[PDB]
């Protein structure tokens, strides 16, 4: 469909425009987004509590299956954690938990709090050095290196947490702005008339602009967890997501070939040879596969696998996709308008 | 909009399906090949859903599908279980020059199991059947495992279209049967 070759040009134009558009809004999102209200929260918990009733139900059904059971008990544990983050929220919401700065005073917005705390806890603080413990316990530590330390174990652990709690907390929020627009995609999909199926591939733009946004939250969050770390243009480790390049798992490593960066585990290794690349474990070399075709054609398989999971930041990204795209795009166009002619 | 002289055309059944499976296995492209007719050989990573729309007549019927290819690293997956809302089918596609594709195909039926309607419709396809020469998951292991479960398999190829149109009309007509 030739048109559909023509509209393109815009419809890409639209789209990397968007998603453009929020990666520049991230960072004020950080700061001046709107906070969960109380029924967005319980939304979310009613949701999360289904899927796990869900999960539960499906490994009664694969009793025995060590393997399949094993796999839904790891999300149902994700799906309890969520629960128990939003829970922090709920208890916020109610009074039976309260936002502290760092310092154990009370502040009003999750953006400004430190920790959460209940009411039979306090927050010590003097001098940089901050302690968590049992609310009126002073007396029964004070004296003791070893359960001060685990006092500011404890202010560290929570502190850790609440700051999860706020990236799950966006991720939340944005998830269910996401959720509306797609009753309208399916409204507009419903119709006869081109216009209105063209403006539900102008709002799925707009989606998965807001995906974008969830992508960089959810590498955030795999780096707090310590799960992936941000590597710069260099490949040299960085902290913030603002000078980062890359992000991969803590198992891997950026493998530098031929002037570009492949996550691979920290056990593997790529060899170039005439022309053909294979994926390889660290004690393999040429010599060790020459006499074997089957070991040759799986490396090679594996690194050619290696496209597809990109080491880029969502930024990143993005800006090599949208010259990829438009490339063949205009490749398209171009022969198109031209090849006739001759 | 629609007027006496250019009217907008009509449908008799709309279904949503569902193209989930292994990144790389070719869901992008077995979707670009069923509804726009193109291919290439150049791969570009997904950052969210996409979805495509294509009409097909069957059985004296006009039937309009909306198709959705789910994202492939955990970052842009967020929301995955809110696009399996309203779904009739779900295609579920490997890589038959891949074995670890074939190997997680459990993994996407419990995916199915866990986020879909209690009546959906299931489709096995196995991609890149032009690759001859690369080829390592075997057809009547495939066929035995589709069997098992009930659920109609096809081999296809986005590249040179083998069995493409076959694969939606088999989904769009084993959806129609219980309408
Ligand atoms: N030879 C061949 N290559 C294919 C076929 N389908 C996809 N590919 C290639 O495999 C790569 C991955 O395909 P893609 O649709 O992006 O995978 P997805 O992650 O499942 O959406 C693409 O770059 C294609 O060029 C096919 O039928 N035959």
């Amino acid at each position: 469909k030739l048109d559909k070759l023509e509209r393109q040009g815009k419809d890409l134009e639209d789209k990397y425009k968007t998603y453009e558009e929020n990666l520049e809004g991230f960072e004020k999102l950080l700061t001046d987004s709107e906070e969960l209200s109380l029924s967005e929260i319980n939304e979310k918990m009613k949701a999360f509590s289904k899927d796990s009733e869900k999960l539960t139900q499906l490994m009664e059904k694969h009793k025995g299956d060590e393997k399949t059971v094993q796999s839904l008990q790891r999300e149902h544990h994700d799906i309890k954690a969520k629960l128990a983050n939003l829970q922090v929220l709920h208890d916020a919401h109610t009074g039976k938990k309260s936002y502290v700065n760092e310092k154990g005073n009370p502040v009003s917005s999750l953006k400004d709090a430190h920790l959460a705390i209940n009411k039979d806890q306090e927050v010590v603080e003097h001098k940089g050095q901050f302690y968590l413990l049992q609310k009126g316990q002073w007396d029964a530590i004070k004296n003791d290196p070893a359960a001060l330390e685990k006092a500011q174990k404890d202010y560290s652990q929570s502190k850790h947490d609440l700051a999860t709690i706020k990236m799950e907390a966006l991720i939340h929020k944005l998830s269910l702005e996401m959720e509306k627009q797609l009753e309208t995609i399916n409204d507009l999909i419903m119709s006869t008339d081109p216009k209105e199926n063209e403006e539900a591939t102008k709002l799925l733009h707009k989606h998965n602009g807001l995906n974008l946004k969830l992508a960089n939250l959810q590498d955030m969050l795999a780096v707090h967890r310590k799960e992936k770390s941000f590597f710069n243009e260099k490949g040299e480790k960085v902290t913030s997501l603002n000078d980062a390049h890359y992000v991969i798992g803590k198992d891997q490593q950026l493998f530098n070939l031929g002037g570009k960066f492949y996550p691979i585990h920290k056990e593997q290794k790529i060899l170039e040879k005439d022309g053909k690349f294979y994926l390889l474990k660290q004690g393999e070399d040429w010599e060790s596969i020459k006499d074997s075709p089957e070991k040759q054609k799986k490396a090679e398989h594996d690194f050619h696998k290696l496209q597809y999971e990109t080491p880029m930041t969502v930024k990143k990204l993005v800006h090599h996709n949208k010259g990829l795209e438009t490339t063949i795009h205009k490749e398209r166009i171009e022969e198109l308008e031209h090849h006739h002619h001759h | 909009l629609g007027s006496m002289s250019s009217m907008n055309p009509e449908y008799d059944y709309l279904f949503k399906l569902l193209l989930i499976g292994d990144s790389g296995v070719g869901k992008n492209c077995l979707l670009l090949r069923f509804a726009d007719d193109t291919y290439t050989e150049s791969y570009i990573s997904t950052i969210g859903v996409d979805f495509k729309i294509r009409t097909i007549e069957l059985d004296g019927k006009t039937i309009k599908l909306q198709i959705w290819d789910t994202a492939g690293q955990e970052r842009f997956r967020t929301i995955t279980s809110s696009y399996y809302r309203g779904a009739h089918g779900i295609i579920v596609v490997y890589d038959v020059t891949d074995q670890e594709s074939f190997n997680n195909v459990k993994q996407w039926l419990q995916e199915i199991d866990r986020y879909a309607s209690e009546n959906v419709n299931k489709l096995l396809v196995g991609n890149k059947c032009d690759l001859t020469t690369k080829k390592v998951v075997d057809y009547t292991t495939a066929k035995e495992f589709a069997d098992s479960l009930g659920i109609p398999f096809l081999e296809t190829s986005a590249k040179n279209a083998t069995n493409v149109e076959q694969s939606f009309m088999t989904m769009a007509a084993e959806i129609k049967k219980r309408m």
